[PDB]
């Protein structure tokens, strides 16, 4: 029974979040905002982002260089990450260093000096990042996933934005974004470790006291999209790997059936040819791949935004004459949770994510991000009695209806990368999301 | 004929091939077709379809 998170409020409306572990000698803090790229309309997209680079590139005390001393002198490091929904700055040390992180962090947010001389040459920076993220192919393939499901829409954006905006982005656009978004209450100060969480209410009561309110403060995790059934077909035959991603439009952070959907996801699960144990899983599909060296590896995802999600699974292969079977075996198994599934296959993807939902947090970084997560998406952090319950309680009947109306024949989004040629055209695809014998 | 001017013999013997020459002609058009499966149909541009194929 791990300890109680710790929640307060500053006047602002500023939440401080904490959960100690006295085992430990790091702590990890730092402030979760609920805003990211999807905050952007189409002519700055790239902002948040751009302003990620820029937020370690020197403040009105410390310069860039001062900045990187202060921390280097900290002993521990500072990461950020921007995503569609979210911004993390986070700083990990040592237990009594935090003092110094917190100011360090404040600083950075609120007091940047977005200096035009730095606002150009980063510009350089993100530009050469458009032509480089090319290798990372799973990047590559969800970022089209997004963008071609979200036709349009602000999900469907990138978080670099394009590279017509790279270049016109100044710095009044970049102090206007920060201002309308990290708001006091849109912001979770998150500490994890070794913290106390009175010392912490009183460094953010220090630091974080003049933030702006927004004039009309909605809950924490508050948002229409219109999913499109569509496919992006990247083929490039000097490729060795295939790469291809399948998804339905899934479940949001709030919905009923979020925890549905995660074991719906955990029957099909995960495979890596490359790790010992994957061929022994007890996943039809695992089997059916392994047996038939359909794929190097696949991996289940049921990722989930304030209004929407996406549930899908990410195929990896080399057998490039039989991705044919490798999606016709992997869609017929998504087949059986709308025909076939019964309580055999429900009780033992619920066991093996009873136990997965809090092996997931084994540091204080990932504790951080836990508590970070839940308290920008649902407004509270879920104790694992009330996530065991709501576990509990998933029946088969429920997967067999969510499967019903979430998966059997729906329009798909499919985005392939790579020697595609044996991928079917679309409606074949589309075509094993239902069965006929069935 | 079978004769010496058309009669029974020849409707008796046209009966007996024109019930066979379909059950032929029905494997040549097989074999057209197997031939041609080895370069596939081709199109109406005159150009390859290797770069463009649907099921
Ligand atoms: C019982 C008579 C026949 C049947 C059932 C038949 C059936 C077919 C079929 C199904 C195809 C493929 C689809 C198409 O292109 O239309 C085809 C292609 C072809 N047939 Fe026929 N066929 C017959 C007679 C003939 C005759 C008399 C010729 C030539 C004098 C011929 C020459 C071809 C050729 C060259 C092709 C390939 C055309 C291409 O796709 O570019 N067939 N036939």
């Amino acid at each position: 029974v791990s300890p109680k998170t710790r929640t307060s409020n500053l006047k602002n409306g500023l939440t401080i979040a904490s959960e100690s572990n006295p085992l430990v000698q790091t702590a990890t803090v730092g402030v979760w905002i609920d805003a990211g790229s999807r905050n952007e309309n189409a002519y700055n997209n790239g902002t948040a982002h751009f302003f990620e680079h820029l937020a370690f590139k020197g403040t009105d005390k410390r310069s860039q260089h001062q900045l990187e001393l202060d921390i280097e002198n900290m002993g521990g490091h500072l990461n950020a990450y921007t995503s569609r929904e979210s911004t993390v700055y986070y700083a990990k040390s040592f237990k009594d260093d935090v003092p110094k992180s917190v100011e360090i962090l404040a600083d950075i947010l609120q007091h940047s000096k977005l200096a035009e001389s730095a606002i150009d040459r980063e510009r350089e920076v993100i530009t050469r990042e458009l032509e480089e993220v090319n290798k990372q192919y799973e990047e590559v393939v969800f970022d089209h996933l997004h963008a071609t499901a979200f036709m349009n829409q602000p999900l469907g954006r990138t978080i670099l934005g394009p590279r017509e905006n790279i270049q016109t982005i100044t710095n009044t656009e970049l102090r206007k974004f920060i201002t309308e978004n990290y708001t006091a209450d849109r912001m979770v100060l998150v500490g994890a470790g070794a913290v106390d969480h009175d010392a912490l209410v009183e460094l953010a009561e220090k630091y974080f006291s003049h933030l702006p309110s927004s004039q009309s403060p909605v809950p924490l995790g508050t948002p229409i999209p219109n999913f499109v059934g569509s496919e992006v077909r990247l083929r490039d035959d000097t490729m060795p790997v295939a790469h291809i991603a399948i998804a339905v439009e899934g479940v949001s952070w709030t919905s009923e059936d979020y925890y549905t959907a995660l074991v719906a996801q955990a029957i099909i699960g995960n495979y890596d040819r490359a790790v010992g144990t994957s061929r022994h899983q007890g996943s039809r599909l695992s089997n059916i791949v392994s047996e038939n060296n359909l794929a190097n590896s696949f991996q289940s995802f049921s990722t989930s935004y304030s209004d929407t999600g996406l549930w899908g699974i990410y195929l990896t292969s080399e057998n490039t004459t039989q991705i044919d079977d490798l999606v016709h075996f992997t869609l017929k198994e998504w087949n059986r949770l709308s025909t076939s599934v019964s309580n055999l296959q429900v009780e033992r993807a619920k066991s093996q994510l009873k136990a997965g939902l809090l092996l997931s947090l084994d540091g204080t970084t990932y504790v951080a991000e836990d508590i970070g997560r839940q308290l920008t998406t649902l407004g509270r952090r879920v104790t694992p009695a009330e996530v065991e319950a709501k576990l509990e309680a998933v029946t088969e009947h429920d997967v067999r209806a969510w499967a019903q109306k979430t998966l059997y024949d729906k329009d798909i989004a499919l985005v392939g990368l790579g020697p595609i040629e044996g991928l079917y055209d679309y409606n074949r695809i589309r075509n094993d999301m239902s069965m006929m014998r069935w | 004929w079978g004769g010496f001017s058309v009669g029974n013999p020849t409707l008796q013997r046209f009966f007996a091939l024109h019930y066979l020459m379909p059950f032929v002609l029905a494997v040549f058009a097989l074999l057209h077709l197997i031939a041609l499966h080895t370069a596939g149909s081709s199109n109406p541009l005159g150009i390859t379809s290797n770069v463009d194929k649907l099921s």
